[PDB]
């Protein structure tokens, strides 16, 4: 799940065809010492001690948007309108739109 | 006269030797049959130092092939020199591989190792003084990591004053079909270190970049694949079997090569790869050349030490050329890139002119270096054991076989050393 | 004890040595 | 200096082995560098070390402990851990880094090459199994510019053996630095 | 063309019988090559 | 050399077998009395059939398989049909008396003294072979003789042979549809015991079967020749690695050693991408982009799983066929980047690809399409467990009223082995929940 | 030897190259094939000032393209001299742009820039002293106002030793098409006038007019309009291919146009345009086309410079002129407008006699101006700022693509400070 190096044009969402941006990736690790014991007994069980994500992923109104110049009572709903959505924010694929604008004088 | 024998390993280099050595033969110029044709009296003087002699002018190969599998050693077999290769020379086992390294490390060596070492020194005793041994085989291969571990270590006491030739290839980073295969690395390279004295790395995903960037053909064979190494591999040995003034000895070129005994892996380079119009549109000169030569593109092995810096660089050049245009042209490539060397060490270019041209392409060249890129690979290679040991995956059959936690433990951090080695002298 | 000799500075440390170095221009040229 | 430094600042006290250093003139170590040991620490340690070896301040262990002794495992690969238990168990000569200042003189050494020295064992077919013969030990040590005397020599045998030669086992030699 | 690298061109028209057999084998204790006779991928003929 | 042996247990497992070696005759030729033309293959048993066929000098091409059932019906009307003169007799092993579904009854009433017999054929099998990489298991886990019969021979052949591989294949319970419902009972009393011992079990739903038929094949009324005729195929690409060679070979021992991440679960998922209909297939274009996607569509694999609910450990690709390096990698490397696709995090590679150069063909009489691409998917994912945990309520229920029991506890168990199977399956759960939490 | 490698940029510029080079392939004599015809030793012995040699006497353009829109450069390579030009020198993007300039400067161009200047430097590299860079370009054009100006912001810092010529159309005053142009064109100038030493300034409605003056056909093709420029810069570059007694460096031009720093912007002047029946109706003498050559219609590039005063003048003679002609027109013109001139500096004329005249005609000259007459230009967009900066209208891309009006503001005053700047030396 690492990004490649060097010839890095030859597999892009050109080809892809992507409409939602993969996975973000890097080239980079700090110097890992550890003797990358073994915490588990015969199924991945963690030993008990050892910690994890514990639980946390087990198994419309959102658009992108510049606020650029619409009436700011409207344009403060749309960001709420926007966002409150854990449903469309948080996983599986991504869930998450950008945004943009200015404010108003 | 010094002479080098040749193994045959793992399933890819029966793929390489069969592309490398009808090369040398077509190159030299014998029939598939194996009666010589008399055309280049060079070719026929020096292929002693490969082949020896059967009756009727036929030049032996003095090549061994291990493995396991039949159906790949009787497809070689017809394959379209398969006539010049000995049964004899065909050793192979009765067992699967399951691409298991530690199988092929410690359970069906055992009973192999014994045949194969009689063969190599019938062929040992068979010829005279041998420069020493160059190696065909995969890291990444899943059987080949396990016969030619075992037989490094028993050559290495059997004949510690010859050349240990390895070339192996490293498997694609992004993609490794294989999910031991990492595991079956870092088992080999913990002994390899040890062991090899030179190591050639190259990867494939260069190669269909490469064939992208020059071949322009789409779709081609793996066989394509192992032709051009098979061109690389021979350019680095026309030196021995060359005229010209040109010093050809392996040692001659690791003492200029080795600063220290860790470095062992090497990348190489190559000389004009041409596109369907650029062969009538280039003006083949020794400057469009040594540009071609130094290209971010033209390298195979593992990527750009644009990441890093250069260690130590050495290109032979195959062909009519002369002294100047190699000297100059170093002078440019030197002054044009001099400080993204180490200042270590300055001025570690060598270089060596082959007077023989190829056939079929006159000027012509190889390149062999040594640079700050191995980082990277190693440093790929160091992430997915710490993710795949931190829950020792797949791990149940290596400790079936016999094997621990622990042998991992020292590999990883021989390693571990390697990485602060390449890191602490260059940074 | 023999000292080492004085290393005799004819130019060198002045000017071979820093002449070596002033005519380049790397850390640039095939690319970033 | 939490190596050096710290060696260096007893090094500058002289007395014999069992009078190590007095706990009041350690004080005066305490304002000659002022110690990131806390103030209730710091009146523990006078007299959590004055218990042995006289009222002395026993820097004997204070200063290895601190850093020189690590007589456990990691997690993280303390540069080896390699596993085996063959030298230390019996160890008729237990732990007297007093007695054992070549341990003080060792560590200098190690810290700069351990993985060559860690290197070194094994480069003498030692098989990986377990320990090598003591004269062999002698020779590794000396020709990796380790110069360690014979009366230092004397103290290891007492610690790292109990009865008879043995052959004292590589990393169970090295993790008294390591 | 030569057999220089890229001039390799496969035979890639139709190739429908791709039958293989086995050129070599066991046979009692010791390991050889079973009877000579033997065609190759598809029904090929051997070296003369 | 390179060969195994088929096992055919329960009436269920034999038409099935039938059918593939039906199959497997086209492609090599062979003439329905056991001899090739006046042409040039016969001899001391060595050929493409060496590792199917034994065709000694006597020239009769004799299938490597053993065929047992309970009841006379069905096992000789296929000695009475057109290739029963391949057929050795007493390897189409027949029976008298049934099982009744019972699983203890065809593991102890009958089953004691028939696999003795049934012992001797496979040691007779056994001294003539060479290679023995495996075995080749057909049965089905609501065996009315699969089940039970099964499992006897399945603890007698590991015992004595624990050197080789076996690889198991059964009909996958029905999620939806039970028609028995004794079928529960046994199919958690097989798993229960199958667990200490098998090495690979494929399992495979009939109504998925049924779903793709009139899908893409647009079949509304199929039958089990057809239903047959697509699981023929789905072996007969499996074995075309045996059987041909292609741009890399492999072997099931590679399978099984990457297959399967940790023991007890050995449960993966088949599927066969390039099923479509003969006219579909006639106007449209074949590629590995799309079938890629096609066997990575959701409704495609044949079991009643939604992987978006699961996450992927295991996957396996076995292209036969006119395929290319190029476009496959770079293929595959779309994948990796797609979201939905849910790997676990502990495998950054979790694929084994197989490529075959040739093209699967057609069956006169068939309903397939024309191949020139093809690929086999088995892949494993945490998506399974619902399907044990269906069983497991519909298991509880009944036992909590006892139902049927005294069938059971008439003819010779107790509630002891019963006891014993729901927490070998309440740790798989556990387990498989917790294997899911990466 | 001192040489020049060209830059094609937008796709204005795609017209450009194709129509300037295939001019020199004719000038030069070289068939559309490639085969130079040896006719003319003169241009036999300077072809290499702008070309390089291909094997069987081909002479490669160095000329660099780079687009987006892949059905332009078809259309170029399907042209009667796109074999003549180099598929390694084709670089391009796998997007079309959408005629922004944020875009084409920010996004788009972050993948290509690494490409385009290895092409650029591996084409440096095979040339050994180069004068500097010529770029077709538009500045109201979207993808070559990016590009260029990304590039031009690049090649100072490598090479800011060199001639960072500019070659840029303005677009037609009346109607821009594009309305998002002068957005474009703020952007542009404010690094332009930073980065360049030279800019050349061309509109098409004089072209336009010049065809109802002169040209009389009615209806051309834009091409003509290609030809026609195509002919201005070439006389520029006769200087530098052709012998006779004229000092041909641009820098040797350069210093003698450009009093200030940042006086960057220049207009041409060209020599006989003749009506249709004219030609037999005009006596080919050097008063009347000193005349011709020094008249407000024969102006093309953006305006009449009757409105200002005349700066810097300089007119390149190509034919069998002499020292004596040029002087008194030189003179003639000098009385016949002293006032008109800058009383800052007297005898602000230059002169140059390129004594190898044209294939086509013999009597030939090229003029370039530097007079008060750019204000009107930049005055004329001020307001169109002032109207369309007032409430940000087709703002909303910008910001999305991550601009802000910051940039607008600071971009702005330059070209005002140069107002001033331009207003106050004259006024
Ligand atoms: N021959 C061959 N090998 C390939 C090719 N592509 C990748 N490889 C890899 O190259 C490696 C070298 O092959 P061998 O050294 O003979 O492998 P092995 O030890 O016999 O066992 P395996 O690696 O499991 O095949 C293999 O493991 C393959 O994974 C190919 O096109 N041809
Ligand atoms: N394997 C297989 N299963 C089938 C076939 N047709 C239907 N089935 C399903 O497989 C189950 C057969 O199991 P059993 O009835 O226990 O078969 P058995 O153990 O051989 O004994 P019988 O009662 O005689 O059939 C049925 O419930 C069907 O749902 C088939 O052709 N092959
Ligand atoms: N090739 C070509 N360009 C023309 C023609 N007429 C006007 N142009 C202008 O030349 C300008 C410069 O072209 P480029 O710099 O390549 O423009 P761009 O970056 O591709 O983006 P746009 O200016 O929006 O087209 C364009 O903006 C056109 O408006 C014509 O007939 N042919």
């Amino acid at each position: 799940n690492y990004s490649a190096n060097q010839y890095e044009k030859a597999y892009l969402p050109t080809y892809l065809q992507n409409w939602s941006p993969a996975r973000p990736t890097k080239e980079k690790i700090a110097a890992h010492e550890g003797y990358t014991q073994i915490i588990a007994n015969d199924r991945g069980h963690l030993l008990p001690s050892v910690p994890r994500s514990k639980a946390s992923p087990w198994g419309i109104p959102p658009a992108k948007v510049t606020l650029t110049a619409r009436t700011t009572t409207a344009a403060d709903n749309l960001t709420k309108w926007i966002h409150k959505n854990p449903d469309l924010l948080n996983a599986c694929n991504g869930l998450r739109p950008e945004i943009s604008g200015k404010p108003f004088d | 006269m010094r002479e080098i024998v040749h193994l045959q390993a793992g399933q890819c280099g029966n793929q390489i030797g069969a592309k490398f050595w009808e090369v040398i033969s077509d190159e030299h110029g014998i029939d598939p049959t194996g009666t010589y044709h008399g055309d280049s009296d060079l070719q026929l003087e020096r292929i002693n130092v490969y082949y020896n002699e059967a009756t009727g002018g036929k030049y032996v190969p003095r090549a061994v092939l291990v493995d396991l599998e039949p159906g790949t050693m009787d497809s070689v077999r017809s394959g379209p020199f398969g006539q010049i290769f000995r049964p004899d020379n065909f050793v192979f086992g009765q067992s699967g591989a399951g691409n298991n390294w530690a199988k092929g490390h410690y359970t069906e060596g055992a009973e192999l190792v014994d045949s194969v070492l009689d063969v190599v020194r019938k062929e040992a005793e068979s010829c005279d003084c041998l420069q020493g041994f160059q190696l065909t085989h995969s890291l990444g291969g899943g059987t080949g990591s396990g016969m030619g571990t075992l037989l490094i270590s028993k050559i290495r006491e059997e004949y510690p004053d010859r050349i240990m030739n390895t070339f192996s290839v490293v498997p694609s980073p992004k993609v490794s079909d294989t999910v031991v295969e990492p595991y079956n690395a870092t088992l080999s390279v913990h002994q390899l270190v040890e062991n090899t004295d030179e190591t050639y790395c190259i990867d494939n995903e260069a190669l269909y970049d490469i064939c992208f960037r020059t071949l322009k053909l789409t779709t081609p064979t793996y066989g394509d694949l192992n032709h051009l190494v098979s061109a690389t591999m021979s350019g680095v040995t026309t030196c021995l079997r060359f005229p010209g003034q040109l010093n050809a000895d392996l040692r001659k070129l690791a003492v200029n090569m080795v600063p220290f005994p860790r470095l062992h892996f090497f990348m190489p380079g190559f000389a004009p790869l041409t596109s369907r119009g650029s062969q009538q549109y280039r003006a083949l000169t020794v400057p469009e050349l040594t540009q071609q030569m130094f290209d971010a593109k033209n390298m195979m092995a593992a990527c750009d030490p644009r990441h890093g810096r250069y260690l130590t660089v050495a290109a032979v050049f195959r062909g009519r050329m002369s002294m100047k245009e190699v000297d100059e042209q170093m002078l440019n490539v030197q002054n044009k890139n001099s400080s993204y060397f180490v200042e270590w060490i300055p001025n570690n270019v060598k270089t060596a002119v082959c007077d023989i041209p190829p056939r079929g392409l006159k000027m012509s060249a190889t390149f062999i270096g040594n640079s700050t890129a191995i980082q990277e690979l190693f440093k790929r290679i160091s992430e997915q054991f710490t993710a795949m040991f931190r829950r020792k995956a797949f791990l149940h059959w290596y400790t079936g076989e016999g094997m621990d936690e622990m042998e991992f433990t020292e590999a990883e951090s021989n390693m571990n050393d390697l990485v602060s080695e390449y890191q602490q002298y260059q940074d | 004890e023999p000292p080492q000799h004085p290393r005799y500075t004819s130019l060198f440390r002045a000017t071979i040595k820093n002449d070596m170095k002033k005519f380049k221009t790397a850390m640039k040229t095939m690319g970033p | 200096g939490c190596w050096r430094e710290l060696l260096r600042e007893c090094k500058e006290k002289d007395t014999d082995k069992q009078g190590t250093i007095s706990a009041a003139e350690f004080l005066a170590l305490v304002e000659k560098f002022k110690l990131d040991i806390s103030r209730e620490e710091s009146q523990q340690l006078i007299v959590k070390y004055d218990l042995k070896n006289n009222g002395k301040f026993a820097y004997c262990d204070f200063i290895q402990s601190c850093v020189l002794l690590l007589k456990a495992k990691e997690t993280s690969l303390m540069r080896r851990m390699r596993i085996q238990n063959a030298d230390k168990m019996k160890e008729a000569g237990m732990e007297t880094p007093s007695f054992y200042s070549a341990l003080l003189r060792i560590q200098p050494k190690i810290v700069h090459c351990w993985r060559p020295m860690r290197r070194s064992f094994k480069t003498y077919d030692k098989n990986g199994t377990g320990l090598l013969s003591v004269a062999d030990f002698r020779k590794v040590l000396r020709q990796y510019s380790i110069n360690l005397s014979e009366e230092e020599f004397f103290h290891v045998l007492e610690y790292y053996d109990k009865s008879l030669s043995s052959k004292i086992s590589y990393n169970d030699f090295l993790r008294a630095f390591l | 063309l030569p057999f220089l690298p890229g001039n390799s061109f496969n035979r890639n028209i139709g190739k429908e019988r791709f039958h293989k057999s086995q050129h070599w084998g066991f046979c009692n204790n010791v390991r050889m090559l079973v009877s000579e006779n033997k065609p190759g991928v598809g029904g090929d003929l051997l070296y003369g | 050399m390179r060969e195994c042996i088929s096992i055919h247990v329960g009436q269920a497992g034999v038409q099935i077998g039938n059918a593939c070696w039906e199959l497997y005759c086209l492609e090599h030729g062979i003439q329905p009395d056991g001899q090739m033309p006046s042409d040039k293959t016969i001899g001391g048993g060595d050929d493409s059939f060496n590792t199917f066929f034994s065709e000694t000098g006597a020239g009769k091409h004799v299938p490597r398989a053993v065929f047992v059932d309970l009841e006379p019906t069905v096992v000789d009307e296929v000695r009475t049909g057109t290739y029963r003169q391949l057929f050795h007799p007493e390897q189409l092993i027949t029976g008298k008396e049934d099982a009744a579904n019972n699983y203890a009854r065809g593991h102890y009433t009958i089953g004691k003294e028939i696999v003795d017999l049934v012992l001797d054929r496979i040691r007779k099998l056994a001294d003539l072979c060479t290679g023995l990489q495996g075995f080749l298991i057909f049965h089905s886990f609501g065996g009315g003789t699969g089940s039970g019969f099964a499992s006897l021979l399945m603890e007698r052949l590991s015992v004595d042979y624990g050197k080789k591989s076996k690889l198991e294949f059964a009909i996958y319970p029905a999620p939806q549809v039970s028609t028995a419902v004794v079928e529960p009972y046994n199919s958690i009393l097989t798993t229960h015991t199958t667990l200490e011992h098998s090495d690979c079990a494929f399992m495979v739903d009939n109504e998925a079967i049924y779903d793709i038929c009139r899908r893409n094949l647009d079949i509304e009324r199929p039958t089990y020749t057809n239903l047959n005729r697509l699981i023929g195929q789905i072996v007969s690409s499996i074995t075309a690695s045996l059987r041909f060679d292609g741009a890399l070979n492999v072997d099931l021992t590679e399978f099984q050693t990457n297959l399967v991440p940790y023991p007890r679960i050995h449960f993966p998922l088949a599927t066969y991408a390039p099923v479509i209909s003969a006219e579909k297939a006639y106007h449209e274009q074949l590629s590995v982009a799309e079938i890629t996607n096609a066997c990575f569509e959701p409704a495609n694999q044949m079991v009643k799983c939604d992987p978006r609910h699961g996450k992927y450990m295991a996957c396996c690709m076995l292209y036969r066929g006119d395929v290319v390096p190029k476009d496959v990698n770079a293929a595959i490397a779309t994948i990796k980047t797609k979201r939905t696709i849910q790997f676990v995090d502990w495998c950054p590679t979790g694929f084994k690809v197989g490529i075959n150069y040739q093209p699967p063909t057609v069956v006169p009489g068939g309903d397939l399409a024309k191949v020139q691409r093809a690929v086999c998917m088995l892949s494993n994912t945490t998506a399974i467990a619902e399907a044990w945990a269906r069983l497991d309520h519909k298991f509880d229920l009944m036992y909590a009223k006892r139902a049927f029991v005294h069938w059971y506890v008439g003819e010779g168990m107790e509630e002891g082995e019963f006891s014993e199977a729901r927490e070998d399956l309440a740790a798989l759960e556990k387990d498989y929940e917790e294997v899911g939490v990466d």
